[PDB]
C-alpha cells in the first residue's frame, strides 16, 4: 500500500510503524523484530528479552528465604 | 501444615481455572491432531491431481482413449499416487519417531516425578520438586508438578567460619548469619536462626588460614554442668 | 552441541521452471506439491526458532554482573562479555565465532534471535550463576559470596566445605589456569568446533547439490526449457518438459525429506542442550559424565554461531 | 581424624562383622568428668 515502509534484515516491511521501545514478541518477523497490534495500529519493535535487575552481590552478603509458596504447574 | 495444605488446595484450584479458561493451553496435542488431519487431507487432495494426464478420473481416460494410449496416462496417475502415498508414509514415520521420543520423555517423567522425587532442576517443573500427579489426555499425559518455591527473602551478612578458642568452626548443615549484631546458624532454604553450638558446628584447623573468618562465641551445652 | 540449523525457503515454481512463462502453467497440473514443501520448510524453520528459544530463554530476567568483579580470586574475564567490543561478546565467544565460517529460487531466512540477544542471554545466565548459584534457577535469585557457593558445591560432591576454605587460593589458581588453557585448546585444535561446522557444511552441500541437479537432463534432449520450447513443437515439447519437471520435483522432495531428518536430529541435539543447561548451569548434577568427566562442580554456557559450548 | 563416639555409631557386638579390628574409641566426655 505504501502507507508506511520500514527496512528489516528479513526484508521490507510495509503497513507497520516502527516504535522506539521494546515489548514482548507477539508476531515474530526476524532479526529481533516483532509486530503487534497496539493502541489501534500494527507496530514493529525490537523484542525485549525480559526485565533487567542486578543481584546485590557482596563479599559478605547472603539472602535467605523467610517464607515459601508451594506451587503446582502443568506440563503436557 | 495448615498453610501448606491451603496453598496446595489453592494451587490445584488455580490449575483447574487456568485449564478451563486458557485458550491454547493444550496446544501440544491439538498440534498432533491437526498434523494428522492435514496429512490425511493432503493425501486425499493429491488424489485429484492430474499428474500430467488428460484427466484425473480413470473412467474418463478409459472412455476417451484407446488402451495403447490410455496405458501411458494410467501409468502417470499410478506413479503420482504411489509417490504421494510414499511421501505420506515417510512423513508418518518421522512423526512416529517424534512421538516415540515424546513418549519416552513422558515415561521417564512419570517414573522420576510421580514414582519418586527427582533432584533434577527443571525435569519436574520450576522450583524444588516435591511430587507430581499424572492426568490422562486424549493423546497424551498431563503432569501437575508440585514444587517448593522460596519467597520473601531477607538479606543478611555472613561469614564462612567462626573463630572460637583459636579454632575455626564451620556449619555442619547450615550457614552463618549475623542479624546485624548476633550470629546464628540457619538452614540454606529457610530462615530458622539458631544459636551457634558445638552440636551444629565442626572444627578444623586454626583461624589463621580461613579468609573472612569472624570472631564469635560457640556455646557448649555441657559447660553449665560445672558440678 | 548444535542447537539450530539454517532456515531455508524455496520457490518451487522458479526452481522447476526457472522463471519461464511456458511451463509455469504446466506445473499447475501437478497439484499441491509446492504447498506441501513450503509447509514442511516453514515447520522446520519455526522448529529451529523454538529450539533456540528453549535452549537460551530459560532465564526470566536479564541479570547483570556487578561492577566490582572480585569473586574471591576467581577470574571470569575470559567468559564474561567484553565491555568495549561492539558485539559485547566474551573472549571465548569471539574465538568460537571466528573458528567456524560458512539465486535460483533458494533463500535463507534469518533467525528470530540475533547473536547479540543470544549473547545477552548467556551473560544473564553467567551473572545469575556467578552471583546466586542455583537459586536463580528455582525461584528468587539470592545473592551469595562466590567462595561460599563453591564451598556448597563441594559438599554436593561429598567433600567437606573446609577443604575449600583452607585451599581457596589454590582452587582459584587452578580455575584460572584451566580457563586460560581453554582458549589455547580451542584455538590450536583444528577440529574443536567440528560439529557446528559439520552442520553448516551439510546445509551448504545440500543447497549446492539441489542447485547442481538443475543441469541434469533427466533423459531429456536438453536441460534448458527455453531451448525445448524454441525448437520443439508443443506436442513434442510437452513430454520433455514433463520429464524435466518430474525429476526436479523428485529432487526437491528428496531435499525436503533429508531436511526433515536432519531437523529431527537437530531437535534431539537442542533438547540435549536444554537439559544440559538446566542440569549443569542452573544447578549441580549428580549424574555421572553428564556435565563433564569427574565430579561436577558447575558449568558455564557460551554462545556459538549455531550451537552452545558448555565449560564444565 | 581420631576415632570418637561423635563420628561413629554402635550396632551390635563385634563377633558378627567380618574383618573387624580391635582399636580404642575416645569419649570426649570422659576427660571432662562433668
Ligand atoms: C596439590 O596439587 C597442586 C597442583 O599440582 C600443588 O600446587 C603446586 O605445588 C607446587 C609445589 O609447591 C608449585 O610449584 C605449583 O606452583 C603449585 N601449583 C599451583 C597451581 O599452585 C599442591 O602443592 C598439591 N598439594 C599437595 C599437598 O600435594
Ligand atoms: C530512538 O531513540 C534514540 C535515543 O534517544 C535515538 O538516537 C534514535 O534516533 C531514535 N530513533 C527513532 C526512530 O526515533
Ligand atoms: C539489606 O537489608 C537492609 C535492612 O535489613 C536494607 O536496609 C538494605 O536496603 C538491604 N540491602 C539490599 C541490597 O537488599
Ligand atoms: C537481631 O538484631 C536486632 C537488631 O539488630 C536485635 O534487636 C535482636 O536482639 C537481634 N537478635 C537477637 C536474638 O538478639
Ligand atoms: C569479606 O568479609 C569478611 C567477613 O565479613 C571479612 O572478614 C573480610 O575482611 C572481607 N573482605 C573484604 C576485602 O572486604
Ligand atoms: C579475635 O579474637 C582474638 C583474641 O581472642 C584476637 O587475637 C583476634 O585478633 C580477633 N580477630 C579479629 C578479626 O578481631
Ligand atoms: C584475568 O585473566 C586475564 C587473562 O589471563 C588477565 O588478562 C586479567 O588481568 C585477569 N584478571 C585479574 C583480575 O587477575
Ligand atoms: C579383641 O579384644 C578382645 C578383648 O580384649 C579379645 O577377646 C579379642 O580376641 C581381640 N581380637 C583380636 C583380633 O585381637
Amino acid at each position: 500500500t505504501g502507507s508506511n515502509v520500514f527496512q528489516t534484515r528479513a526484508g521490507c516491511l510495509i503497513g507497520a510503524e516502527y516504535v522506539n521501545n521494546s515489548y514482548e514478541c507477539d508476531i515474530p518477523i526476524g532479526a529481533g523484530i516483532c509486530a503487534s497490534y497496539q493502541t489501534q495500529s500494527i507496530i514493529a519493535y525490537t523484542m525485549s528479552l525480559g526485565a533487567e535487575n542486578s543481584v546485590a552481590y557482596s563479599n559478605n552478603s547472603i539472602a535467605i528465604p523467610t517464607n515459601f509458596t508451594i506451587s503446582v504447574t502443568t506440563e503436557i | 501444615q495448615k498453610l501448606i495444605a491451603n496453598q496446595f488446595n489453592s494451587a490445584i484450584g488455580k490449575i483447574q481455572d487456568s485449564l478451563s479458561s486458557t485458550a491454547s493451553a493444550l496446544g501440544k496435542l491439538q498440534d498432533v491432531v491437526n498434523h494428522n488431519a492435514q496429512a490425511l487431507n493432503t493425501l486425499v487432495k493429491q488424489l485429484s491431481s492430474k499428474f500430467g494426464a488428460i484427466s484425473s478420473v480413470l473412467n474418463d481416460i478409459f472412455s476417451r482413449l484407446d488402451p495403447p494410449e490410455a496405458e501411458v496416462q494410467i501409468d502417470r496417475l499410478i506413479t503420482g499416487r504411489l509417490q504421494s502415498l510414499q511421501t505420506y508414509v515417510t512423513q508418518q514415520l518421522i512423526r512416529a519417531a517424534e512421538i516415540r521420543a515424546s513418549a519416552n520423555l513422558a515415561a521417564t517423567k512419570m517414573s522420576e516425578c510421580v514414582l519418586g522425587q527427582s533432584k533434577r532442576v527443571d525435569f519436574c517443573g520450576k522450583g524444588y520438586h516435591l511430587m507430581s500427579f499424572p492426568q490422562s489426555a486424549p493423546h497424551g499425559v498431563v503432569f501437575l508438578h508440585v514444587t517448593y518455591v522460596p519467597a520473601q527473602e531477607k538479606n543478611f551478612t555472613t561469614a564462612p567460619a567462626i573463630c572460637h578458642d583459636g579454632k575455626a568452626h564451620f556449619p555442619r548443615e547450615g550457614v552463618f548469619v549475623s542479624n546485624g549484631t548476633h550470629w546464628f546458624v540457619t538452614q540454606r532454604n529457610f530462615y530458622e536462626p539458631q544459636i551457634i553450638t558445638t552440636d551444629n558446628t565442626f572444627v578444623s584447623g586454626n583461624c589463621d588460614v580461613v579468609i573472612g573468618i569472624v570472631n564469635n562465641t560457640v556455646y557448649d551445652p555441657l559447660q553449665p554442668e560445672l558440678d | 552441541l548444535p542447537v539450530s540449523m539454517t532456515k531455508t525457503s524455496v520457490d518451487c515454481t522458479m526452481y522447476i521452471c526457472g522463471d519461464s512463462t511456458e511451463c509455469s502453467n504446466l506445473l499447475l497440473q501437478y497439484g499441491s506439491f509446492c504447498t506441501q514443501l513450503k509447509r514442511a520448510l516453514t515447520g522446520i524453520a519455526v522448529e529451529q526458532d523454538k529450539n533456540t528459544q528453549e535452549v537460551f530463554a530459560q532465564v526470566k530476567q536479564i541479570y547483570k554482573t556487578p561492577p566490582i568483579k572480585y569473586f574471591g580470586g576467581f577470574n571470569f574475564s575470559q567468559i564474561l562479555p567484553d565491555p568495549s567490543k561492539p558485539s559485547k561478546r566474551s573472549f571465548i565467544e569471539d574465538l568460537l565465532f571466528n573458528k567456524v565460517t560458512l539465486f535460483k529460487g533458494l533463500t535463507v531466512l534469518p533467525p528470530l534471535l540475533t547473536d547479540e540477544m543470544i549473547a545477552q542471554y548467556t551473560s544473564a545466565l553467567l551473572a545469575g550463576t556467578i552471583t546466586s548459584g542455583w537459586t536463580f534457577g528455582a525461584g528468587a535469585a539470592l545473592q551469595i559470596p562466590f567462595a561460599m557457593q563453591m564451598a556448597y558445591r563441594f559438599n554436593g560432591i561429598g567433600v567437606t566445605q573446609n577443604v575449600l576454605y583452607e585451599n581457596q587460593k589454590l582452587i582459584a589458581n587452578q580455575f584460572n589456569s584451566a580457563i586460560g588453557k581453554i582458549q589455547d585448546s580451542l584455538s590450536s585444535t583444528a577440529s574443536a568446533l567440528g560439529k557446528l561446522q559439520d552442520v553448516v557444511n551439510h546445509n551448504a552441500q545440500a543447497l549446492n547439490t539441489l542447485v547442481k541437479q538443475l543441469s541434469s537432463k533427466f533423459g531429456a534432449i536438453s536441460s534448458v526449457l527455453n531451448d525445448i520450447f524454441s525448437r520443439l513443437d508443443p506436442p513434442e515439447a510437452e513430454v520433455q518438459i514433463d520429464r524435466l519437471i518430474t525429476g526436479r520435483l523428485q529432487s526437491l522432495q528428496t531435499y525436503v525429506t533429508q531436511q526433515l531428518i536432519r531437523a529431527a536430529e537437530i531437535r534431539a541435539s537442542a533438547n540435549l542442550a536444554a537439559t544440559k543447561m538446566s542440569e549443569c548451569v542452573l544447578g549441580q548434577s549428580k549424574r555421572v559424565d553428564f556435565c563433564g568427566k569427574g565430579y561436577h562442580l558447575m558449568s558455564f554456557p557460551q554462545s556459538a554461531p549455531h550451537g552452545v559450548v558448555f565449560l564444565h
